């Protein structure tokens, strides 16, 4: 098998951040590393500009800033998290900006294992030498110099193993250490003393203590103290050797410190912040001496307020406060002086999106378009949200009018002193009407100068401080004051026109074959050119490009018996080129627009195919043909000014907006059911906005940005676990828990008790902490939650599944629970329900007492397939409408995961790899094909097609593991060989088939959702395709650079704790994606000789394309 | 508090990334331990000829080393069915095999059933030859430290030997100046003198003991802080066939081997706390015995492996049972006299791997006039 | 018969 795998969505959760002035001398940067993902900021009054941002070979695992002496700015250490420590700074030449490495080198000791609170890294103060703990037992030490190019460690025996944590004591001659470990007889801190020439531990200057139980996070404060403060749980001390400080306050025994950061740059104040979001503020009380000595008086602590579930503070200035947070979103509050509300000196300032973690998703298609939106799960314990992404262009629902069977829709302005929109014209066939709006208001009217008994085909803001609309029987222009009807233009044969366009100074109409030029005057249209054309007319365009002032002498048509496209110059209309489009049905509509100062023109069909073209204005003249289809009802081709960008729409069933990407036109379909026609605006309440007359109703909204997903935060205030969807109930089903603390009561109003409806169905000591689960049937269209159905106490749900089964034409939902108990390792006990959602009231169907924990359902051709505990089992759904055992399934350690295709079942387990089934119908039992013979220990599986198995391995790792199928005997016949191994570098929860893009290389499309908010996308290939990529990789991985200097094939070699080999059969998305985004004569290296078919070597233009058809796909 | 004891709590704090920690590497394991036993299955080697397996030792996920009675030593990969064999070293054939604390140092017999040997893992060169030590055989082959290992033998010697810094260096030096093997020589740091044959050991590695096993029946308990420094003994509770005997570092219990029976034994408490187990399997004698988290693997003579819980006190499942297959036998003059009329191959040895989830079994016919090796891999 | 180590 021969994969490929690349990410459709980057990392967002944050892990860390730092802050200091890397980027010049005095430009205060901040630095956050999302996964393998670098980002730095600078800090400015308002804001983050964002600098820059850079990719590693590496789960970062240890970040920070030091300067050296004799260098100016500062220097970055960084620690992969498979031991890579490197050493970078910052380049900066006018905008060649790039990030030279001065020292890089493995730190990885030959033969140890991994310590039990991670690694941890620390620098002393004077810049002398960084420490490292990465074993047990040990403390590695990287002494700082000019002469240690090759990042060089040494060891040093530490007598302790069970470290918990480490820093680099201030103002101290010869470095020195100040930490906390455990012990049999409790938790204690003691200092060494590093000697850097004999290479040893030099007994320090106070003594071992003996620190409250539960310690963690020791903090090192700056000279004028000195000294150290440690925060356990129920307690905050402060050491020096002779002073001792204790205090404790009766607030923060709530929840636990996690985070810190200094405020003040000599330890005045510090931030705090536990797990529940909170934010606190310890305060440093000076006591100055009389012969100069500067000592310490007390400890006091006071409550900020509230953020995100934070992971690494910062402090800016000015009260800027950094928030980064893992399980929510990233703030960036801000300090007050001075309480408000109820006390809080905190009010926000800004949010970052955070998707991770998905726990699950499920991707639906809402319009039966066959597009593809991906609802998922994210966040934890108060920032659970459900997310709804989806390719595309955006347009949001601010409001909306009954207004079926529109033809037209315009922008008008009918004050002449505002720039900005006050009115929506709209037509209907045989009358014309007008939309004041004020504001985001949009109110029905007549705009008297308008006709009120004839239709209109184009209206708009043109020169002279008028209006335009031309209508049937003639061209009305009107002033903007009083709005009344000042000039009118009419066909001398008496004709009623049917379409029509005018701009600032010109006007095209088509009456019947001829097409008209009529001249814009101060309240007077004079008439000076017509032609008339071999055919009917369809369409009409003088939209003027770009920076003139609404002049251009271009008119595009199409014709409706000899089915192409033409152009025109006016005011002649002299044609100046012809272009045979094709198709079946007759073209309506065309549109000419800017696009990075490209002239580009769109003329479509009424199957909905439609054919662009580049412009040359100076020739009228047509080129770039290229073609798309899109629907099979007539298009409507418009204009929009937005995003500082001007782009086309094409108006369809399924509508798409045609804007550009780096020099190429991108197409999306964007998030419309489906649309007649359209106006963008630019309202004072609507600002680049547009109103889209459907088959029944106008929708007025505003566009989302135009990149490509577009997120849809649904907050819940609890934590999400599953999700799933029923669409003959058009509703979703998700199951979520919330931490109601017992005593039991909740802790917020929640997405679970405020519930439209609710229901219930049918070791106690105080102080506790226990989980309470609920069934949520959200809505699909108002995400609402519609209904809450309580689980009884204790019990766990793991599993849901929507289906129809047997005999019966109904859907139901079906959960899995179990009674976890807090001091029991295999649940004994657990349940498999079945209810059903009518009348907008859920009720219970019947219900199935397990014997284990369900970890698992999926409907095998009309039967339930549970997986409990250890044993696999299928059930019968029979008629009197119950569950009746068909056939068990042994032989499993902890069955967790399943799949089927067909008649064939993809057990994945605990400890041990993938297991194939297989159900034998003739006699009605379960024959086990095959399995593998590798202890990995799961997370996902996926059934990649009939024969490949996909999986994920908690060490971060892609499996593809096939039936040999080349086998002889009955022994080798019962062996999954392994084809492919991959070190993705992130931990996926959840596979799901399908893809987000509208519908060939790849032979398949399967989603993926990481821990960090990743979303990946695997699909197959051709055993010619991988065997041209491969070698394009080798050749791509010799001119490419890597921050940090570390090796690609070093990188992706499947790693786990006992075996590593390089990688098999898998193709690195990204790094053949990142071959176009370089220089073109560093493109002419890769590119000599290969294997291109036949086997030939192609060009460099020939590689453009032939990785672009690998963009389409996500 | 009670313990934070469930597998849910750890399934669904994984997909957070939030406190799935390492306090459960230790239920993990308990879990896994007691599942195993009921899901393994054999898959038989094509050794050949060779006469009894008497000792092996994983060397990675997938080789695995084996030495017999007639004393070859004979890598064996458990993926492609491949025995591939090596030298010996010169100065009733290979009787233990085992490997330093790091996993750098491989310490078995060689050419003289009296001698000893030091190869250098990964990669098996021969370092050191055996030295004179032990005029008797060596039964029993512990490692106490990096560089220490302490070698009992059948006349009674206990010789400390010692690999010392200066034939590593030199040993990483021999292999540079040639490519031919180049030995050294050891002197035993000690010979502690003491049916006065010490055949079976064992070694505790914090407080450092050495407690080891006389076939008449006596525990002798010696620590080796950094020496040997002999500290006690004991009439061990049964006296016939004491050949096996294995400490659970993390249980304080010495499990020893017996006719019918299986001790538990801690050493520092009297002779009032001895536990011993029976098998019931009347004529086999337990020839191997290893310690899971909390299981006990009994690799008896009638070819069957029986499992037994140090907490739940009895043995798990009628009690589960393997067996092990056929394997080959040789039909020599002796076959004809008195081993015509009739092999249950007695596992001599067995060990799991370092990911805990495959077994390998070895061993022989166990009438001492016979010849026929076996080899399984069961997962 | 027997007398195996």
């Amino acid at each position: 098998s021969y994969n490929y795998v690349v990410t459709a969505q980057k990392p967002t959760a944050v892990n860390g951040c730092v802050t200091g002035h890397f980027t010049s001398a005095e430009d205060l940067n901040l630095l956050i590393a999302k996964n393998t993902r670098l980002e730095i900021y600078v800090v400015t009054a308002e804001g983050l500009r964002p600098v820059k941002e850079v990719g590693m070979y590496g789960k970062i695992a240890v970040m920070e800033l030091f300067r050296p002496k004799g260098e100016s700015k500062d220097l970055l250490f960084i620690l992969t998290a498979k031991y890579n420590a490197c050493i970078l700074e910052y380049k900066q030449s006018g905008e060649s900006i790039d990030i030279i490495t001065r020292a890089h080198g493995n730190v990885q000791d030959r033969i140890g294992r991994p310590s039990e609170t991670g690694i941890i890294g620390i620098i002393d103060p004077e810049c002398r030498m960084i420490g490292l703990r990465l074993y047990d037992g040990l403390f590695k030490v990287i002494p700082l110099d000019r002469d240690n190019k090759e990042l060089k460690a040494f060891n040093i025996r530490l007598e302790e193993l069970h470290v918990i944590d480490v820093k680099f004591l201030y103002g101290c001659q010869a470095p020195t250490i100040c930490f906390v470990y455990q012990d049999p007889q409790g938790r204690h801190v003691k200092t060494y003393e590093v000697s850097l020439r004999e290479k040893e531990f030099n007994k320090g200057p106070w003594k071992q203590e003996n620190v409250e139980a539960e310690a963690s996070m020791v903090i090192a404060v700056p000279e004028p103290f000195g000294g150290a403060i440690i925060i356990g749980q129920e307690s905050i001390t402060y050491h020096n050797g002779d002073k001792y400080l204790a205090i404790a306050p009766p607030i923060i025994k709530q929840s636990t410190i996690v985070c810190h950061n200094r405020v003040d740059p000599n330890g005045s104040r510090y931030l705090l912040g536990d797990m529940e979001g909170r934010l606190f503020m310890l305060l440093l009380e000076k006591e100055e001496q009389m012969d100069g000595t500067v000592t310490l008086k007390d400890l006091r602590v006071e409550l900020l307020g509230e953020t995100s579930i934070a992971e690494c503070l910062t402090y800016l200035d000015n009260g800027v406060v950094f928030v980064g947070s893992r399980l929510g979103d990233s703030q960036l509050v801000k300090l007050n002086v001075d309480s408000n509300e109820q006390g809080s000196y905190v009010v926000a300032m800004e949010t970052f999106t955070n998707l991770g973690p998905i726990v699950d998703m499920c991707v639906v298609d809402l319009e039966r378009q066959g597009q593809g939106q991906l609802v998922t799960c994210s966040g934890a314990f108060k920032e659970g949200s459900l997310r709804i992404i989806r390719n595309g262009i955006g347009i949001h629902e601010h409001a909306s009018i009954d207004l079926p069977g529109i033809k037209g829709l315009w922008p008008l302005r009918s004050d002449p002193n505002r720039e900005t929109d006050d009115t929506l014209v709209l037509s209907f066939v045989g009358q014309t009407r007008v939309l004041m709006l004020n504001g985001e208001e949009v109110e029905e009217t007549e705009l008297m100068g308008f006709v009120d008994d004839q239709q209109t085909f184009f209206c708009g803001n043109v020169a002279h401080q008028q209006l335009i609309q031309i209508t049937s029987a003639s061209v009305r222009l009107v002033s903007q004051e009083p709005k009344a009807l000042v000039s009118e233009w009419k066909e001398p044969q008496a004709k009623n026109i049917s379409v029509a366009s005018c701009n600032s100074s010109q006007v095209v109409v088509a009456v019947g074959r001829a097409l008209y030029y009529l001249q814009i005057h101060p309240q007077e249209l004079r008439q000076i050119s017509h032609t008339e054309m071999e055919h009917e007319v369809a369409c009409l365009d003088i939209t003027p490009l770009g920076d003139s002032n609404g002049l251009s002498p271009l008119c595009a048509i199409g014709l409706w018996t000899d089915i192409s496209a033409r152009i025109l110059k006016l005011p002649s209309f002299e044609l100046l080129h012809k272009e045979m489009l094709g198709g079946e049905i007759i073209p309506r509509s065309i549109l000419m627009t800017t696009f990075e100062s490209s002239h580009y023109l769109l003329c479509a069909l009424g199957d909905g195919a439609l054919f662009y073209f580049g412009l040359n204005i100076e020739t009228g003249l047509l080129s770039d043909r290229k073609k798309v289809t899109l629907g099979t009802q007539p298009t409507v081709l418009r204009t929009f000014r937005s995003l500082s960008t001007t782009n086309v729409f094409a108006c369809s069933d399924r509508p798409t907006v045609i804007y550009s990407s780096n020099h190429k036109l991108v197409f999306s379909n964007v998030n419309l059911k489906e649309v007649n026609y359209m106006c963008p605006l630019n309202s004072d309440g609507y600002p680049d906005s547009l109103a889209l007359a459907n088959n029944s109703t106008l929708t007025i909204g505003t566009i989302d940005e135009i990149q490509k997903l577009h997120i849809r935060t649904v907050p819940l205030y609890e934590s999400p676990r599953k999700i799933c969807y029923q669409e003959v109930s058009q509703c979703f089903g998700v199951l979520s828990s919330r931490i109601e603390v017992q005593d039991t009561t909740a802790l917020r109003p929640s997405a679970s008790t405020q519930a439209l409806s609710s229901s219930v169905s049918s070791e106690t000591s105080f102080g506790e902490e226990v989980e309470v689960h609920n069934l949520l049937i959200i809505d699909q269209h108002t995400f609402e939650v519609l209904h809450a159905h309580q689980f009884l106490q204790n019990e766990y749900a793991l599993s849901l599944v929507s289906c129809k089964l047997g005999k019966d034409p109904n859907t139901y939902f079906i959960v899995g629970t179990a009674m976890v108990y807090p001091e029991e390792a295999e649940p004994k006990q657990g349940r498999i329900v079945v209810f059903q959602y009518s009348d907008g009231k859920l009720q219970t169907v019947a219900e199935k007492e397990v014997k284990g924990a369900v970890y698992s359902m999926v409907e095998f051709n009309g039967k339930l397939l549970a997986s409990i505990n250890s044993t696999v089992r299928l059930y019968e759904w029979t008629t009197e409408k119950e569950l009746r055992t068909e056939c068990n399934h042994y032989n499993n350690i902890m069955a967790l995961y399943l799949k089927t295709k067909g008649d064939f079942i993809l057990v994945g387990d605990l400890m041990r790899s993938v297991l194939l089934l297989a159900y034998k119908p003739m006699e009605g039992n379960f024959e086990e094909i095959a399995r593998d013979f590798n202890p990995n220990w799961m997370s996902a599986v996926e059934i990649l097609d009939d024969d490949n198995f996909l999986g994920a391995e908690n060490a971060f790792n892609l499996f593809v593991c096939q039936k040999d199928s080349a086998a002889t005997t009955d022994e080798e016949r019962q062996h999954l060989q392994e084809v492919g191994l991959f070190h993705l570098g992130e931990f996926v929860n959840v596979f799901c088939h399908g893809s987000l893009v509208m519908q060939t290389p790849t032979q398949g499309s399967v989603l993926f959702g990481t821990v960090n908010g990743m979303i990946g996308l695997v699909t197959s290939l051709s055993e010619s395709w991988y065997n041209l990529l491969l070698d394009m990789q080798n050749r791509l991985n010799k001119v490419i650079k890597s921050v940090g200097k570390i090796e690609h094939s070093f990188w992706r070699s499947f790693h786990t704790e006992r075996k590593t080999e390089p990688a098999t059969g898998f193709i690195d998305g990204d790094l053949i994606e990142s071959f176009l985004d370089i220089s073109r004569p560093k493109m002419q290296e890769v590119v000599a000789n290969l294997q291109y078919d036949m086997k030939r070597e192609a060009t460099a233009d020939d590689l453009i394309k032939v990785v672009e058809e690998l963009t389409r796909i996500h | 508090p009670p313990v934070k004891r469930s597998l849910v709590y750890y399934l669904k704090n994984r997909e957070v990334r939030l406190q799935n920690e390492t306090s459960y590497s230790r239920v993990l394991h308990g879990y896994a331990a007691q599942q195993l036993p009921s899901l393994l299955k054999e898959r038989e080697f094509h050794l050949g000829t060779l006469n009894k397996v008497f000792a092996s030792q994983w060397l990675n996920h997938r080789q695995v080393v084996c030495g017999t009675k007639c004393n070859t030593l004979f890598v064996v990969d458990v993926q492609t069915s491949q025995i591939t064999k090596i030298p010996i070293l010169k100065d009733c054939g290979i009787h233990a095999i085992e490997l330093n604390p790091s996993r750098t140092l491989l310490a078995t017999g060689g050419d003289n059933p009296n001698s000893l040997a030091i190869y250098r893992l990964p990669t098996l060169d021969p370092v050191c030859v055996g030295d004179d030590g032990h005029k008797d055989w060596i039964f029993s082959i512990a490692w106490i430290s990096d560089t220490m290992a302490v070698s009992g033998s059948r006349d009674g010697s206990m010789g400390l030997w010692e690999v010392t810094d200066d034939v590593l260096t030199k040993s990483d030096a021999r292999h540079n100046v040639s490519r031919v093997p180049v030995y050294a020589h050891i002197t035993h740091k000690a010979l502690k003198d003491i049916n006065c044959k010490v055949r079976a050991l064992a070694f505790n590695n914090k407080n450092k003991e050495l407690g080891a096993v006389s076939l008449d029946g006596y525990f002798h308990l010696w620590k080796a802080e950094n020496t040997l420094s002999k500290l006690l003994s004991t009439k061990l509770p049964y006296c016939r066939e004491n050949v096996c005997l294995a400490y659970g570092s993390e249980w304080s219990v010495y499990a020893v081997g017996s006719q019918a029976h299986v001790s538990f034994l801690d050493p520092r408490q009297p002779s009032y706390n001895v536990k011993s187990v029976c098998s019931r399997e009347r004529g086999s004698g337990i020839r191997s015995v290893s310690f899971y988290e909390h299981i006990i693997t009994v690799g008896t003579g009638q070819g069957s492996l029986l499992f037994y819980d140090i907490r739940a006190q009895r043995f798990l499942e009628e009690n589960l049972k393997l067996t092990t297959g056929k394997g080959w036998l040789n039909h020599d003059e002796t076959w004809r006299n008195y081993f015509s009329d009739i092999f249950p191959n007695a596992v001599y040895t067995h060990c799991y791997d370092s990911s805990g989830t495959k077994l390998f079994v070895a061993g022989g016919p166990l009438p001492s006039g016979l010849h026929g090796n076996y080899a399984g891999l069961w997962s | 018969r027997e007398g195996e180590e």
